[PDB]
């Protein structure tokens, strides 16, 4: 009950005559009324510092250039590949023929089959971009 | 398609390391990811890409992957780690993801207890109501992981049965039940009905006949 | 904040059609795969298939090919998991997760429960027998059901098992107590089952035979 008067950036120590004490360095309290401050996330290794820590906000991490964040709060870093590639365990590998990837991350997915709906292919697809189908036989020859 | 095998139950003692294997054909050619899940809660990843650990996961969680086995290692296992663990992988061949069967890591807090099995033949009132329901009750066992096998005179039956999930009882030991709903004509048609209950490898049985 | 909010719990009947949704907010929904995961009651996780909402490309695992349909309306950042005719084997928990391999975000999961919702009253059958005296209540709808022994008296060593869904879609559970073998004819043991929806309350004593 008495600890509620300690705001964010402090922790409550009832052994003090002035119970609300500010957080030590590398430490934060984001809510207030807490008996401790949490230790600032350090963005170590494959992590990088986006917003440095403060007394009231944890440090925010993003990944190093050649990586991309995954998970809540950038908890993970998956390696970036190029466009037209996908990430396999042996490294970044080009998309196989018939597949494409328009992102610097993820897997290759196949082209949309224009032949299934009876349409010719207007522009050739590539590793980076999908195909663009021509008109259906109903518009191309009957309307 | 692809299949990943992990043992259904692994036990470990407080403070000692637990290892949980995830075996599949050439899984060492893929990235292995481990997911932790606790009762009533969505799965949360603990290890991704074989060995890497996400931020916020204790450093006691460890992972490796080579050959035909990926394994999750937990040094100094504490009571908060008792949960189901699922390995997962994505293979480009077919472009599908597959989960392992799941491993219930039990942190031992009491000695292992063999299950006491009780089989009740159907009451005459149920028999009078043209309903035959053999019930098999498993109690006072630990860890909480059992598979039941229904035998009708050394013959398996699987069409009409449903079994419960192990739940802790008053003395913290686990308990479960199994319901075989047979026909009163099919009841007096066979010689004996046994309830085979396997727990930690050991299997106990209880038969009842008219 | 990146979030995946799923539909509310569903209670359908066998043969009915159903479509649950998975709304992904806080990120570019079009350029992240959405995978649907099945988890049966008391079973493990099953990858059902994924979808890329950018161009609605879909993929399925062999266990679910031709069993369900996965769709995405990227104009409202929502993925779908659709059935055409629900079987009783479809009772499970259905999560949506972001990603093809690493599932870094999980929705709270959508619970489906397929059964013939015609509420029925339970029939109570005894289990004649430290021995085990039991009480069997079977075929009722819906949950829950509480069983008291000797009018809430015998509380030591008594256990009531969780319900189970039979093939008929009606529930069943058993209550058991480990009364000492010495005490048998001296005291008659009786259970007390109360089915609240059907307003059913019936007691029956368990005696040897
Ligand atoms: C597409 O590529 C094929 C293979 O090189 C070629 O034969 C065809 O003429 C191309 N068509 C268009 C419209 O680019």
């Amino acid at each position: 009950d008495p600890c509620s008067n300690c705001p964010a950036g402090t922790f409550c120590d009832n052994n003090r005559n002035q119970i609300c004490s500010p957080c030590p360095p590398n430490s934060f309290s984001s809510a207030g009324g807490q008996r401790t401050c949490d230790i600032c996330r350090q963005c170590k290794g494959v992590f990088r510092t986006r917003k440095e820590c403060s007394s009231t906000s944890n440090a925010e991490c993003d990944c190093t250039p050649g990586f991309h964040c995954l998970g809540a709060g950038c908890s993970m870093c998956e390696q970036d590949c190029k466009q037209g590639q996908e990430l396999t365990k042996k490294g970044c590998k080009d998309c196989c023929f018939g597949t494409f990837n328009d992102q610097k991350r993820g897997i290759c997915r196949p082209w949309t089959n224009c032949s299934l709906d009876g349409k010719s292919v207007l522009v050739n697809g590539t590793k980076e971009r999908d195909v663009v189908c021509g008109p259906s036989p109903e518009n191309l020859y009957f309307q | 398609s692809y299949e990943l095998t992990q043992p259904p139950s692994v036990s470990v003692s407080p403070g000692q390391t637990a290892s949980i294997t995830c075996s599949g054909d050439n899984i060492g050619d893929q990235y292995a990811h481990w997911y932790q899940q606790k009762p009533g809660q969505s799965p949360v990843l603990v290890i991704y890409q074989d060995k890497n650990r996400p931020s916020g996961i204790p450093e006691r969680f460890s992972g490796s992957n080579s050959g035909n086995t990926a394994t999750l290692t937990i040094s100094g296992t504490q009571a908060m780690d008792e949960a189901d663990y699922y390995c997962a992988t994505y293979t480009g061949f077919g472009s599908l993801a597959v989960f392992g069967g799941g491993t219930k890591l039990t942190v031992l807090g009491q000695p292992k207890a063999a299950p006491s099995v009780t089989l009740f033949p159907p009451s005459s009132e149920e028999l009078q109501a043209n309903k035959a329901t053999l019930v098999c009750l498993i109690s006072d066992f630990y860890p909480g992981a059992v598979t039941v096998a229904w035998k009708a005179d050394s013959s398996p039956v699987k069409a009409g049965v449903e079994t419960t999930t192990p739940s802790k009882q008053s003395n913290n030991k686990y308990a479960a039940s199994s319901y075989l709903s047979l026909t009163p004509e099919q009841w007096k048609s066979h010689r004996s009905y046994s309830c085979q209950v396997t727990h930690e490898g050991s299997t106990v049985e209880k038969t009842v006949a008219p | 904040e990146v979030q995946l909010v799923q539909s509310g719990a569903e209670v359908k009947k066998p043969g009915e059609s159903l479509r649950i949704s998975c709304k992904g907010s806080g990120y570019s929904f079009s350029t992240y795969w959405i995978s649907w995961v099945r988890q049966m009651p008391g079973k493990g996780l099953e990858w059902m298939g994924k979808i890329y909402p950018g161009d609605s490309y879909t993929n399925y695992s062999p266990s679910f090919q031709g069993q369900v349909t996965i769709s995405a309306d990227k104009s409202i950042s929502t993925a779908y998991l659709q059935w055409s005719s629900l079987k009783a084997s479809d009772t499970a928990m259905y999560y949506c997760a972001r990603g093809y391999g690493i599932f870094d975000y999980w929705g709270q999961g959508t619970l489906v429960t397929v059964s013939s919702a015609s509420t029925k009253g339970p029939s109570v059958f005894p289990l004649a027998p430290t021995a085990a005296l039991g009480c069997l209540v079977k075929d009722y709808f819906p949950e829950p059901v509480t069983v008291s022994w000797n009018s809430g008296a015998l509380t030591s060593g008594v256990h009531t098992f969780p319900a189970v869904l039979q093939s008929s879609g009606l529930y069943s559970l058993s209550s058991v107590v480990t009364v000492p073998s010495s005490s048998l004819g001296t005291q008659t043991y009786i259970c007390n089952v109360n089915h609240k929806p059907s307003n059913t309350k019936v007691d029956k004593k368990v005696e040897p035979k």
